[PDB]
């Protein structure tokens, strides 16, 4: 087992009234059985997941992204599922504000 | 160890000797197997504290024997054993089982690396990653036009009895494993010896990491030279076993892996392989946000390695049924100037009706004991 | 310049774990992928599809299929050597590197359940081992000198030749580069403590460094360094931040450098 490491970030600086894109980078995981869920206020939003790439460190990389409209009143987060883990990992995003 | 110029007595040790079933192995391709066929003769020269037996000691009682099995190799000693003189004593003290293994330098499918001749090897290792030595030895047999005359210790060690052996070169270490902290200084432990009839060319130290073995230090013809980092002392002269240690400046992440100590002589070469792990212990700080109907718990866990320390929050009440928190969240996994990692975590607290206790617990391989911090949360109505 | 080939599978796969994966990379973008389900070689780059005839794609696929089958055989052999009756993972990695000064290198490593198993040293022509089985195999493989020239060429000749060809084939794309954009703000990460946070995004390749000055002098406190985070737009992101005291009324400047471009922020 290699527990995933997770970070969450925007593609461009979020701003109220200006729709944007939300990324999450999951790296250093193994085996490659990862599903990334991006959420707004705990609710799943439209998202896509890209290829799982190899690392030199016996691990894999994975990028996933979603579409959202920035809102300083709202909160954002990500949860990443892993077959070989009892519980998905929970990471908080500071909305890059 | 200081050279054994004090009070000591040599004792006779016998260890179970393994032999690979070459051509009859459990697997597909191997030159080693954990199955005994014979024993090796070993020498030990421990320093005596009592001398209760005058000219003997049971220091190595766990390995000492007087009874020779049907098959046993003389393993004559023409070189210095001192560095390992108490290797088996320390093993017995720790209760670590000791084994040994014999093999061959003879190749049939290709060119023999020692120019086809009756030369063999014998390894001795203490279980648990303890002291380890690789012996290079010869058998005084002669042939002209024969192919298998060595014999090749296969399948059987010999049609009868045992062939004579003598060690002319060996490489040894006190440990097969090292452990240091990230950012902390370190060293490698190894040494070697040889018969007077064998000269020394060079010694190399290499690091196994990132898919490649790379040189970090070399010593040749009296001259030491670093290519990445480290420093050595001049090898001893004949009469005492030679050092092959390496002093290492503060280690970083790149320096983690397995180190190899390679000794090349005028005739033969050998190496020991020592794994070096690096860790760092988390540090924890905790504070509660002021006011709010649901005060926020903020905790930072910093200065640890490797990354992704496990963090769990706990909630306890004044009785009832305390329980763990499977929620919370983490963020902000990053490195420090020291190369160490840091991570943040937070949790929304429920003050409860009469107050509640919250703890942030941290688990890591570098932590002998649980690490974390506690705080109380006081309801607005309990201020 | 990087070229990487990966091969991974599992001995008696369980829990839906992928049976066999093989993927190739150059620099900072995939070039090819193999699907072990339909048993097909596919491009991941437009200049791979261009500069490789259908004839080669089919031929390579058949080669990969052979390797897939033989790999599964290896997996069973490993269980025998490890004496493991359960299900276990195993993978190998190889590639090369071309340096600006014209020199070349490369690597070759194996792992068992994520643990270092064997590494080949092309320069000493020997194998490096960790655990008991690795030592068993080390001696066996070193004894067999017929692998000597093969293993050396495998790391050097095959990989380097491919890399140089790939660099030519994708020359129209592999020279892509973009400067970063920068944004700096303050935020609270811990009560009584203020964090000064710099984000940088939209740069390629990720040859970037961020640092801080305090009143014109080098900072003295610790510094939080992020990693390299794909944007999905062909570029990457990073970030660096420093911890400020609650009494820290000092002036900081943010330095962001990439691709020869140097930005210095006079305020936030
Ligand atoms: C001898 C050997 O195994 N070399 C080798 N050649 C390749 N040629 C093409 C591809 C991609 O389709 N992958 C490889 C690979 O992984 N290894």
């Amino acid at each position: 087992q290699r527990p995933p490491k997770i970070q969450v970030y925007s593609r461009h600086p979020p701003e109220d009234g200006k729709p944007n894109y939300l990324n999450c980078y999951v790296y250093g995981f193994h085996p490659p059985q990862i599903e990334i869920d991006l959420l707004k206020n705990g609710e799943k939003i439209k998202s896509e997941q890209s290829d799982l790439s190899f690392s030199k460190d016996w691990s894999f990389y994975l990028l996933s992204h979603a579409e959202f409209t920035p809102n300083s009143k709202d909160q954002y987060s990500c949860r990443v599922k892993h077959v070989t883990l009892e519980q998905p990992r929970i990471v908080k995003w500071d909305r890059d504000l | 160890p200081h050279p054994a110029e004090g009070q000591w007595r040599a004792v006779d040790v016998v260890l179970d000797c393994f032999l690979v079933k070459d051509g009859a192995h459990r697997g597909a391709c191997a030159s080693s197997e954990d199955r005994a066929r014979a024993s090796l003769v070993l020498k030990q020269v421990p320093v005596l504290d009592d001398g209760s037996l005058e000219d003997f000691t049971d220091f190595q009682g766990g390995t000492l024997a007087q009874d020779d099995p049907p098959i046993i190799f003389e393993a004559s000693v023409d070189l210095v054993q001192i560095p390992q003189a108490e290797a088996l004593l320390h093993a017995d003290c720790s209760g670590k089982e000791v084994t040994c293994e014999i093999s061959r330098y003879f190749l049939q499918m290709t060119e023999t690396t020692v120019k086809t001749a009756a030369w063999f090897m014998a390894n001795v290792q203490v279980s648990g990653g303890g002291p380890s030595i690789s012996l290079v030895m010869k058998t005084p047999r002669v042939a002209k036009n024969e192919v298998l005359w060595h014999p090749t210790l296969n399948l059987p060690l010999s049609p009868q009895g045992t062939v004579r052996t003598a060690v002319e070169f060996q490489v040894m270490t006190q440990t097969q494993s090292l452990s240091f902290l990230l950012g902390s200084s370190a060293s490698l432990d190894c040494g070697f010896s040889m018969a007077p009839g064998l000269d020394l060319i060079s010694v190399e130290w290499r690091l196994q990491h990132k898919g490649r073995g790379q040189l970090v230090y070399s010593w040749t013809a009296g001259q030491g030279q670093a290519v990445r980092k480290g420093a050595t002392l001049e090898p001893a002269q004949l009469g005492m076993a030679r050092d092959a240690s390496l002093t290492l400046p503060g280690l970083t992440i790149q320096d983690e892996g397995t180190y190899i100590c390679q000794i090349t002589t005028s005739l033969y070469r050998a190496q020991q392989i020592i794994q070096l792990n690096i860790q760092a212990s988390p540090k924890v700080r905790l504070s509660l946000a002021n006011e709010a109907l649901l005060p926020t718990l903020i905790c930072d866990i910093a200065g640890y390695y490797p990354l992704d320390v496990v963090v769990t929050w706990t909630r306890e009440e004044l009785g009832g049924s305390p329980a763990q928190v499977s929620g919370a969240s983490f963020s902000s996994l990053r490195q420090s100037v020291a190369g160490t990692y840091s991570i943040s975590s937070s949790l929304t607290a429920e003050p409860g009706s009469a107050g509640a206790t919250y703890t942030c617990q941290v688990t890591h391989i570098s932590l002998e004991e649980p690490l974390g911090a506690s705080t109380q949360v006081v309801p607005p109505e309990r201020r | 310049h990087s070229l990487r080939y990966f091969r991974l599978g599992v001995s008696d796969p369980i829990h839906g774990v992928p049976e066999f994966i093989s993927v190739g990379y150059v620099d900072s973008h995939p070039i090819t992928t193999y699907d072990s389900v339909t048993r097909q070689k596919e491009p991941r780059a437009p200049w791979m599809a261009e500069n490789l005839a259908p004839d080669h794609w089919e031929r390579y696929t058949q080669l990969l299929r052979g390797w897939q089958q033989m790999f599964k055989v290896e997996l069973k052999r490993l269980q025998r050597h490890y004496n493991h009756s359960g299900s276990h993972t195993y993978q190998r990695m190889i590639g090369c590197e071309l340096l600006e000064d014209g020199s070349t290198t490369g690597f070759l490593q194996y792992a068992y359940d994520g643990q270092d198993f064997l590494i080949f040293n092309k320069d000493t022509l020997s194998w490096l081992a960790v655990d008991n089985v690795a030592h068993t195999i080390k001696q066996a493989w070193e004894a067999n000198q017929h692998e000597l020239l093969y293993q050396k060429n495998w790391l050097e000749e095959e990989c380097i030749a491919w890399l140089k060809r790939f660099l030519e084939y994708g020359k129209d794309t592999l020279q892509r580069t973009e400067p970063p954009k920068v944004r700096v703000n303050h935020k609270e990460t811990f009560p009584g403590i203020t964090t000064l946070y710099c984000r940088a995004y939209g740069f390629y390749p990720p040859e970037i460094s961020i640092n801080w000055m305090k009143n014109g002098e080098e900072i003295f406190q610790d510094t939080d360094y992020g990693g390299i985070l794909p944007s999905g737009d062909g570029t990457y992101q990073t970030w660096v931040s420093v911890e400020l005291d609650p009494q820290n009324g000092d002036i900081y400047s943010c330095h962001v450098e990439h691709g020869g471009v140097h930005m210095v922020l006079q305020g936030f």
